[PDB]
RNA sequence: GGAUAGUGGCCUACCAUGGUUUCAACGGGUAACGGGGAAUAAGGGUUCGAUUCCGGAGAGGGAGCCUGAGAAACGGCUACCA
RNA sequence: CGGUAAUUCCAGCUCCAGUAGCGUAUAUUAAAGUUGUUGCAGUUAAAAAGCUCGUAGUUGAACUUUGGGUCUGGUUGUCCG
RNA sequence: AGGACUUUUACUUUGAAAAAAUUAGAGUGUUCAAAGCAGGCGAAAGCUCGAAUAUAUUAGCAUGGAAUAAUGGAAUAGGACG
RNA sequence: AGGGGAUCGAAGAUGAUCAGAUACCGUCGUAGUCUUAACCAUAAACUAUGCCGACUAGGGAUCGGGUGGUGUUUUUCUUAUGACCCACUCGGCACCUUACGAGAAAUCAAAGUCUUUGGGUUCUGGGGGGAGUAUGGUCGCAAGGCUGAAACUUAAAGGAAUUG
């Protein structure tokens, strides 16, 4: 403790630590691709999202606001961005 | 603040010692006396073509401009002829080595040749008494509006 | 975590990626972009939901990242910025709401303070656009005035 | 971090702030007000005369017993009466009835000392002569 | 609220010297904090320090070796002649022999030496020994 | 310190702390000093050769004397990788 | 004493001077 | 415009309704003449400064004035009050 | 201190301090970090307005050329003439 | 040495200024000193060095510097140049 | 002032206890307690600790939110929730240990980072008593609130802790 690195703590300790209190802040969230059962089209959301996002093709949503991230629509098949 | 009338009052309103012909066939508008009150400051046009009076003006009455120059920033534009300037100033209190706020009203005398108003900060010159309070005479107006030069937004 | 009107510590925020320029995997157009934030402002909605609805529906992370401009900035080059900035119009909004929920129970203290509290808040949001001149220097909020604003 | 402020423009609050709180003193507040002058025996007067009233004697305090031989005198530059404290073995004798009477302060800032109470003055001179020439004997009381 | 910058560094500073630590962790890290750390590298009384940019005031970390005692700022950066650099440092200073009064003159911001070395005074920014 | 001439004046130059750079007090009575002895080729302790720390009576009482005594042996070649800088 | 009791007896008094202020007012 | 040696609400005539103020104006107190300075002395300061020098004011309190270049003089006059 | 053995009152002896000066009174300064700008304290010793808003006052985040190479002038400590 | 435009400050270095007496302080056997601005040296035949300096920390004037602290540019381009 | 009017209970009525007892114990008992308007602005209105900001030390829990678990029961066949379990984080009322820091100590994780004295800022105190009294304002119908000395007197008053 009294010798310690923090120019190069672990990243390990990088994701122990809360967003605004890493060396250089970076946000934790990201982008998702999601395609719903209906139409081929790839739509992108967010993992926060806080609105009821629909496939602009079809009325039916592919996520749902919540209190922290989004809950998505029971259907629909995401990848990470 | 300006009467439409060059002379409003009773008295007629002239400069005193400069004469116009009558009987002279020139007949241009008049023979308007100026000088240059000096320290490399210009004479504005409103006072070179103007037609006001101002027995008070250092630029074409007979009032001479000399000792201090005094540069502040308008508190009062609203009484006739004449301007109150806000001075501000810090004072060193030594016992405590910081310094304190403090703020003077010096009356001056506006000539008409200047468009003055609240805010604008002036470059003022001194010159004799002029009447129980006002010892300065308006020599520049540094800043015409300062913040208010570009007013609407239009793209 | 100041909360300028109240006791709350709080630090609840969002941290603004590093990298200022576009992201990799976005392909979006930037005229594009800028055609749909002002398609959202010609809906009639004010810059936050503009960005919101970019950053949820489709792959904006934020507009000076994409565009190089601000949303607020975007609408002002076109013209579509509102007379009053949307911060001061929700307070106003909030505001005259509980001036209403005032005179319809008086005896409510409580909503008597928090209503001091919005007006205060309002007073000084005020003075700042004020200052900056995006309003002009003879705006100023009494009764009746906050009802014509929202209405 | 301390409780006056610390700016270099906060001069004028500092300076009405010590002020202010130089009123909490004794010595100023009676120096400002001019207390001395308005209502003490004497306006800021080490000595002052006065004539003998009558010759009374005071009891100590608690915890010393005796009788402390005074004399109230009624002074000659405003008219007020105070009581004072003639310093020796044999001197209450000395000073008689209805004489000039040079009286000094007690020494203890015009508050009565140690155990004699409601006193605040010594007496040195008596008819023109002190005290304490009458006391060894070097000069006599010229009784007129 | 934060108003002088270099006062949370400097506390920081000490705060992680008296507890025998090697290192700290200043946020804000402004210009003068850097000129500040620079001084105290080119006298010795720090080690080896470094910058961060997060495209937001940056921050800095700062290696400590023991050297140092003390840091300090002078938060009212007095207006010092330099006839009054002398007393700052009596009054500051422990001893004569060292220290340094860092001060701002418009020749940037020097060791009170440096300074007087120059003939030429300006504010006082605060105190390293 | 030093006398114009040249000569110490000081008496007893002290000993500082091998963690912390800091001196150690005359009446210090917390701190310690540690020995570790050299190692020959084949394990036989050489008598009257070794490496001494002098670790402060303050990180003793708070409670780093052990990871700093770590990471001294470390850095002189003592133990294979008991302390890591970035913790 | 107690600090309330002298109050009261302190403000009993302020009674009688108030009332006798208030017959010759 | 008058008066001034001369600028100046200094005074008059007619107009305008203005000027100062929480950066303490105005009022009250000063057993206050201002200053150069004195005492005190780690540094910062606290108190004093009627008086040997520079300014100001006064000749019992008030007003008025002749003479002159210079006085509203008072070891110059006029009047009232004491 | 003085209540029948007074190292304190009145005296004699001896001694001490300053010394042609010393003692008193008031005022004032240092002592006073008991005015605290340097430099005071506020839990209980005196002292955080019952709480919040708020004009004036005081204070207020970071950022806008930092580096280098050469020549050259004084001043030093250089080695010695 | 002339037209021309001058962002403005706060800050700080240097200088001119801040009357003499006083404070500091150089020289000087008033018999020493408080003091004073004196005196010293010839062969005794007139020859002489002096009467030094600094500080005042505010206001004003000039000057070099550009860190720290504040204000102002170009957003309707009514912006800058040819 | 208008409404109510159960309980409990200033005043009062008594019955006891006592030397006295119009006090404590007891029984009744108006005003009040409960309300709609209008006043009042004081409390040991206390954490007797001003607010904003930074840093400094270890241990668990607890409340609100959010992340992850190849976690466990749940049952609606599986899953989605919910409820727990483990880990982390933000914010809050708090708490245990300790001095390596601070205090006159009791003690404080702030009452620390203060003679190695300066992050910004507001209010208050200069021995005790007289005294939060008088007077003068100002607010209030009234009660009283805010502001608020001196004369004089006194060598102490007071804080924490130690032994009796
Ligand atoms: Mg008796
Ligand atoms: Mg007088
Ligand atoms: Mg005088
Ligand atoms: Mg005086
Ligand atoms: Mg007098
Ligand atoms: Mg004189
Ligand atoms: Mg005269
Ligand atoms: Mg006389
Ligand atoms: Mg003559
Ligand atoms: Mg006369
Ligand atoms: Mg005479
Ligand atoms: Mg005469
Ligand atoms: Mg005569
Ligand atoms: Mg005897
Ligand atoms: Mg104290
Ligand atoms: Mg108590
Ligand atoms: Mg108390
Ligand atoms: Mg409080
Ligand atoms: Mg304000
Ligand atoms: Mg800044
Ligand atoms: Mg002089
Ligand atoms: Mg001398
Ligand atoms: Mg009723
Ligand atoms: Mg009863
Ligand atoms: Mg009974
Ligand atoms: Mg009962
Ligand atoms: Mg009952
Ligand atoms: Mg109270
Ligand atoms: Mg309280
Ligand atoms: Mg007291
Ligand atoms: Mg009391
Ligand atoms: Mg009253
Ligand atoms: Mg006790
Ligand atoms: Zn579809």
């Amino acid at each position: 403790v009294l010798v310690q690195d923090l120019l190069h703590p672990t990243a390990a300790s990088e994701a122990r630590k809360h967003k605004l209190k890493t060396l250089v802040q970076s946000p934790r969230s990201h982008f998702l691709d999601v395609k719903c059962p209906g139409c081929l089209n790839i739509t992108t959301v967010f993992s926060h999202a806080q609105t009821a996002v629909t496939c602009e093709s079809c009325s039916t949503v592919l996520c749902t606001p919540t209190g922290g991230k989004a809950k998505l629509s029971e259907g629909t098949s995401f990848r990470r961005k | 603040s300006t009467e439409l009338t060059v002379q409003s009052e009773r008295a007629f309103q002239k400069q005193p010692h400069i004469f116009t012909n009558p009987k002279a066939k020139a007949n241009r508008k008049t023979k308007r006396w100026y000088k240059n009150v000096g320290l490399g400051f210009k004479t504005p046009k409103t006072a070179i073509e103007g037609s006001y009076i101002d027995k008070k003006c250092p630029f074409t009455g007979l009032v001479s401009i000399r000792g201090k120059i005094l540069t502040g920033t308008v508190v009062s534009t609203r009484m006739h002829r004449t301007i109150v300037i806000r001075r501000d100033y810090l004072h060193y209190v030594p016992k405590y080595n910081r310094y304190e706020k403090r703020h003077k009203n010096v009356p001056a005398h506006v000539s008409p040749a200047f468009r003055v108003q609240v805010g604008d900060i002036v470059t003022v010159g001194q010159c004799r008494p002029i009447s129980k309070t006002v010892r300065f005479n308006v020599l520049k107006v540094a800043s015409a509006t300062g913040k208010a030069n570009k007013q609407f937004a239009k793209f | 975590m100041g909360r300028m009107h109240s006791k709350g510590k709080g630090m609840s925020s969002s941290a603004i990626p590093y990298s200022r320029n576009a992201p990799a995997w976005f392909k979006g157009s930037s005229d594009g972009v800028v055609e749909q934030i002002i398609k959202y402002a010609r809906k009639g909605l004010t810059p936050s939901q503009i960005g919101v609805l970019l950053r949820d529906a489709h792959g904006v992370t934020q507009a000076k990242v994409i565009t190089g401009n601000k949303i607020l900035r975007i609408l002002k080059s076109n013209g579509l910025a509102p007379e009053i900035p949307e911060d001061l119009y929700f307070l106003i909004k909030k505001a005259v709401s509980v001036r209403k929920h005032l005179e319809r129970n008086r005896k409510d203290k409580d909503a008597k303070f928090r209503l001091i509290l919005i007006e205060s808040r309002i007073h000084r949001l005020a003075r700042y656009y004020r200052t900056v001149s995006v309003l002009p220097p003879n705006w100023k909020y009494e009764s009746a005035t906050a009802s014509a604003l929202v209405n | 971090g301390k409780g006056k402020p610390r700016g270099l423009n906060s001069a004028r609050k500092l300076r009405v702030h010590r002020r202010n709180n130089r009123w909490a003193e004794t010595t100023y507040k009676k120096r400002l007000l001019g207390t001395a002058f308005k209502s003490s025996p004497f306006g800021g007067s080490s000595h002052a005369k006065g004539i003998v009233l009558e010759k009374i004697g005071i009891e100590s305090k608690q915890p010393n017993s005796a009788i402390r031989k005074c004399v109230r005198v009624q002074l000659i530059k405003n008219g007020k009466k105070v009581t004072a404290f003639v310093p020796n073995d044999g001197c209450l004798n000395f000073v008689d009835e209805n004489d000039e009477v040079l009286l000094a302060g007690f020494g203890r800032k015009g508050k009565a000392k140690g155990d004699i109470p409601g006193v605040r003055f010594k007496v040195v001179k008596v008819s023109g002569v002190s005290l304490l020439a009458l006391w060894k004997e070097k000069k006599e009381k010229p009784r007129s | 609220t934060r108003t002088s910058v270099l006062a949370d560094a400097l506390n920081a500073i000490n705060n992680a010297e008296k507890t025998g630590k090697r290192q700290v962790l200043i946020r804000p890290s402004s210009k003068v904090i850097i000129k500040f750390l620079q001084v105290m590298q080119k006298h010795g009384y720090i080690g080896e320090f470094e910058y961060i940019d997060d495209h937001r005031s940056g921050k800095i970390v700062v290696q400590l070796n023991g050297r140092l005692n003390k840091c300090g700022v002078i938060s009212p950066r007095f207006n010092v002649k330099i006839a009054d650099v002398e007393k700052w440092t009596a009054n500051l200073l422990p001893a004569r022999q060292f220290g340094y009064v860092i001060l701002t003159t418009s020749a940037g911001i020097m060791d009170h030496e440096e300074a007087h070395r120059k003939h030429v005074s300006g504010k006082i920014l605060g105190f390293v020994y | 310190m030093e006398n114009d001439k040249g000569q110490l004046v000081e008496l007893y130059v002290p000993r500082k702390c091998s963690a912390t750079n800091r001196i150690i007090k005359a009446k210090d009575h917390s701190s310690v000093q540690i020995n570790i002895a050299q190692v020959d080729e084949e394990g036989r302790a050489i008598p009257g050769e070794y490496v001494t720390y002098a670790l402060s009576g303050y990180i003793r009482a708070r409670g780093e004397a052990d990871d700093s005594l770590n990471r001294l042996a470390q850095q002189d070649g003592l133990l294979k990788n008991v302390w890591s800088y970035s913790r | 004493m107690r600090a309330k009791w002298r109050k009261k007896r302190t403000r009993r008094l302020k009674r009688k001077r108030r009332k006798v202020r208030a017959r010759s007012k």
